[PDB]
């Protein structure tokens, strides 16, 4: 009773099938405390400008 | 059965007078089947016969790989006697 559950599992198709299911675990964002530095500056000898 | 039932077609073209036979034989055959003309040709027609069956896999692995386990390197190429 318990026999025979290997009966269609083409290769061809399933290969192609477990990569749909590893895609769907690709997350896109991230989730940070802080954004990332958006200006820096370069100081030049002087207190007035920068 | 016996000898002279199924042997009745040697007999009657022999007895007949329009039919010529030809029988050639090959003296030490094998010394002259050890080229590989046949080792390779028959082994091209093994492996385009089996494309029909080329997705069920023998206990893992495909069919193609299995008959070069029967007619390997190791198996009649070159092996120790």
């Amino acid at each position: 009773t318990a026999t025979r559950e290997v009966d269609f599992t083409v290769p061809d198709v399933q290969k192609i099938l477990d990569d749909i299911k590893a895609l769907a675990a690709e997350q896109v964002y991230k989730i940070v405390k802080v954004p990332s530095i958006s200006f820096r500056h370069i100081v030049m000898q002087s207190r007035d400008r920068v | 059965g016996s000898r002279v039932m199924d042997a009745a077609d040697c007999f009657r073209n022999s007895a007949d007078r329009d039919i010529f036979t030809i029988a050639i034989d090959y003296s030490e055959y094998d010394t002259h089947l050890t080229r590989h003309n046949f080792r390779t040709g028959m082994l091209q027609g093994i492996r385009e016969a089996m494309a029909p069956y080329r997705d069920l896999r023998y206990e893992g692995y495909t069919l193609e790989q299995i008959i070069d386990f029967g007619y390997g390197e190791g198996r009649v190429a070159n092996t120790l006697w």
